């Protein structure tokens, strides 16, 4: 309750926050083509049949496949812009308390001074009474003018140097790097992905990025890691659900063609659609895109 | 341009999964605890002196 | 467009109300494009039969 | 139209309208590769060759519209009962489906450019590599 | 019944007054009226709601 | 490889290319100054294909299965490099005034 | 279910159904199946160099 | 091969003038551009300092 002082009025504290930033960045589509092996059949309408409610039917017909015969395969672009300009933004949070596991009880009603007395600086805040155990859809929240909360997900780069690392390179857990993929071999990533040996992926100038979490199951990112329960009960991407996580080897792994095959759909992260930013209910398979993926 | 000067971070790290102690260090247990002993931990009750 | 991009086109609706369509009557200097005021509508927003 | 345009000629004419009695298709080609050696004193090399071995998608179908009951509502006649004056019922009957079986039996023929870039457009990502994909890569 | 409209994230920034009437709703509206007597145009009743 | 008998081009002898996509404005943007038009009249042909089989090589496949094996028009031609390349692109031809969608531009973190 | 024309014809009028031990596969439809009618094959589309 | 020297201190007083009043000072009491040098700093292969 005195952290969040040095949070609330006037000792900018021994703590800090920050930004990042999340929006809407649509993209259209032009490329080159050379000649004819795409092959292109013509054909006729087959059947079943049924009856319904007034309606009986023709949804038949006529059907198609085709054709993967590649030594290599074809296709190359040199691209455009946006069109005229789409990007709009601003300022708070993020949540933790909608879901449940934890446990009981010998101090209560001044943290409820504390979403009672905590959720500050910007919309709509919230709850007294507390019941449990559920998926959770209640009150009247707002229809849209600038931004769905367009919001954070911290990470934080402790100290110090001279003048290149945030004066030149670089991003947010750390190194110019790469876990080496297809090449030496692929059961290496606890002394490439978690041990030590040598100096940096890139910045062999001083060892690692902030002086506080360059490991296996820690804090900061304690926010984050997901088998026992938080893809279970609040479902988030997570600011990041793979940037600590989960990637790949055991089919078609051999430097080149899949240098044309892996940065793919999953179950995955954050498209279009309206308010705060959920995660699953049922409905909608689409496919958006993520340049940046590993 | 826009400002965002001194308001926010109390519906926020009063936060629970931080006091840590059972699952990750478990996710270490086993082995051997690399060169370290006391400087001096233990503890004591007068001296008879 | 239901709550994400029926918001921000007319989004893009100010804006293409706040900066250019001044754009041959203020200065002596910056001519010749066709393009977007002159070259972009009496071909693509339509005719009838 | 789909002659004299363009949105068509990178295919080709091979056979089988009714489809899949046809089940199966792995289909493939090889490369040969020829006699390499360097000049000098450097290692094995052969004449060596590529063929292949497979796996291939697909994403299931119709084309709409959706009325009332006509068909029998008036289905019931066919050459005895109706015999005077029904004169704007057929009148009205002759030009509305000429227009919706011409434009709704052509949805396939407004079905056929876009599931060839949906895997054409959803089997290729982006550029700046190419580019050196003819600058950093022949020999190895 | 919560936070706001327009701007999000406070509401307000000079800071007095922002529901439905009393040198608040009139001074622009539409139900009560006391721009007072006779012709009315230096225009801005409905600019209030 | 290149292998078939003949034709597509410009307008005086020899073959050819491929396929396409988007929308509007650029079409605008190689018209008011660098690039411009490019070849004149083609001799191109028609339609699609058909097909004629029954007796013993089915006798291989219906009893154990496997199985083995012009109209002139300006759509036409720009140029890039020494070639030529061709530019009047889809957006005049399908589907106006109703009411769902698709995958395509929409929005990317 | 083969359609290819018969080779020979059997002299032997006896309920097969008995001797089902015999033989590698055995299966009676009583007046007719859709199992009769599938017609699956597997295609080549040709050389290519 | 790149060369670069590191600890050079430039002897001669003549040749520690800044190239106007403050051409590097501080806020600091003491302008420590005075004390001597102790480290080189050169673009990587990378544009890296």
């Amino acid at each position: 309750i005195s952290l969040t002082h040095q949070l609330r009025t006037g000792f900018h504290p021994g703590i800090a926050f920050t930004v990042v930033r999340q929006d809407r960045f649509a993209t259209e589509q032009l490329l080159y083509a050379e000649r004819a092996s795409e092959s292109y059949f013509v054909g006729q309408i087959q059947v079943h049949h049924h009856d319904a409610i007034g309606g009986v039917n023709f949804t038949l017909t006529q059907p198609r496949a085709h054709v993967d015969l590649g030594v290599g395969y074809t296709a190359v672009c040199a691209t455009a812009a946006l069109r005229c300009p789409l990007t709009d933004m601003g300022n708070t949070a993020q949540n933790l308390f909608f879901s449940r596991g934890g446990v009981p009880m010998l101090h209560d009603n001044v943290t409820e001074s504390l979403r009672r007395i905590t959720a500050s600086g910007g919309r709509l805040n919230p709850t007294e009474p507390l019941p449990i155990f559920g998926g959770l859809r209640p009150a009247t929240s707002a229809g849209i003018a600038r931004g769905q909360a367009s919001v954070c997900e911290f990470v934080a780069m402790p100290v110090s140097t001279d003048l290149q690392y945030f004066r030149t390179a670089c991003n947010p857990r750390g190194r110019a790097s790469g876990m080496l993929y297809m090449g030496d071999r692929d059961a290496d990533i606890e002394a490439i992905m978690f041990d030590h040996t040598q100096s940096d992926v890139a910045y062999t100038d001083r060892a690692t990025l902030n002086p506080w979490a360059s490991q296996k199951h820690s804090y900061g990112d304690r926010l984050y890691n997901g088998t026992y329960n938080l893809t279970g009960a609040s479902p988030i991407y997570s600011p990041c659900f793979k940037f600590f996580t989960p990637a790949e080897v055991n089919t078609n792994c051999n430097t080149l063609d899949r240098l044309l095959m892996e940065a793919k759909a999953v179950a995955s992260q954050s498209s279009t659609d309206t308010e705060y930013q959920f995660k699953r209910p049922p409905g909608s398979t689409e496919m958006t895109q993520d340049p940046c993926g590993l | 341009l826009t400002q965002l000067t001194l308001r926010d971070a109390m519906g926020t790290i009063c936060h629970s999964s931080l006091l840590d102690v059972e699952a990750t260090l478990v996710a270490l247990r086993q082995q051997h605890l690399d060169r370290q002993c006391y400087f001096g931990v233990y503890v004591a009750e007068g001296t008879e002196d | 467009l239901n709550r994400v991009a029926r918001a921000a086109l007319l989004s893009d609706l100010k804006r293409r109300v706040c900066a250019d369509m001044f754009f041959m009557t203020r200065h002596a200097r910056e001519p010749r494009l066709i393009s977007a005021y002159l070259s972009d509508m009496v071909s693509c927003t339509q005719p009838s039969v | 139209r789909f002659l004299e345009l363009g949105l068509s000629v990178a295919c080709i004419c091979t056979k089988f309208p009714e489809l899949a009695y046809v089940r199966d298709g792995v289909i493939q080609f090889e490369v040969q590769q020829p006699m390499i050696a360097r000049d000098g004193p450097h290692p094995v090399d052969q004449p060596v060759h590529n063929y292949m071995v497979k796996r291939i998608h697909k994403r299931s179908l119709s084309a709409a519209f959706a009325i009332a009951s006509e068909a029998l509502s008036l289905l019931s006649n066919t050459y005895v009962d109706g015999t005077e004056i029904d004169s704007s019922l057929r009148i009205r009957a002759i030009q509305q489906m000429a227009r919706n079986l011409r434009t709704v039996s052509d949805s396939f023929e407004r079905g056929t450019a876009d599931q060839l870039l949906g895997v054409l457009l959803e089997k290729a990502p982006p550029l700046s590599l190419l580019s050196p994909i003819n600058k950093f890569q022949p020999e190895g | 019944t919560q936070s706001d409209v327009a701007y999000t994230d406070r509401a307000t920034l000079n800071p007095w007054a922002s529901q439905k009437h009393s040198y608040g709703d009139r001074l622009y509206n539409g139900t009560y009226n006391l721009t007072g007597a006779s012709p009315i145009y230096s225009p801005c009743f409905k600019f209030f709601t | 490889v290149m292998v078939s008998r003949i034709t597509h081009t410009n307008t005086r002898g020899r073959q050819v290319d491929g396929v396409l996509v988007t929308t509007a404005t650029l079409k605008r943007q190689l018209l008011q100054g660098i690039l411009q038009i490019d070849d004149t009249a083609a001799d191109v042909p028609v339609t699609y294909g058909e097909m004629v089989l029954q007796g013993t090589n089915l006798v291989t496949a219906l009893v154990m299965g496997k199985a083995v094996r012009n109209a002139r028009v300006p759509a036409d031609l720009v140029i890039v490099g020494d070639k030529l390349v061709f530019l009047e692109a889809l957006e005049r031809r399908v589907y106006q005034a109703t009411r769902v969608a698709y995958p395509l531009i929409g929005n990317i973190d | 279910p083969a359609g290819i024309i018969p080779t020979g014809n059997v002299l032997s009028t006896i309920e097969v159904c008995a001797h089902r031990c015999i033989f590698d596969f055995f299966k009676q439809i009583r007046s007719d199946d859709n199992s009769l009618y599938s017609a699956q094959f597997d295609i080549l589309l040709g050389t290519y160099c | 091969t790149f060369i670069m020297p590191m600890g050079v201190f430039q002897a001669n007083s003549m040749d520690r003038y800044t190239r106007h009043a403050g051409d590097f000072s501080t806020v600091s009491e003491q302008d420590p551009r005075q004390f001597p040098p102790q480290g080189i700093f050169f673009y990587n292969k990378d544009g890296i300092l």
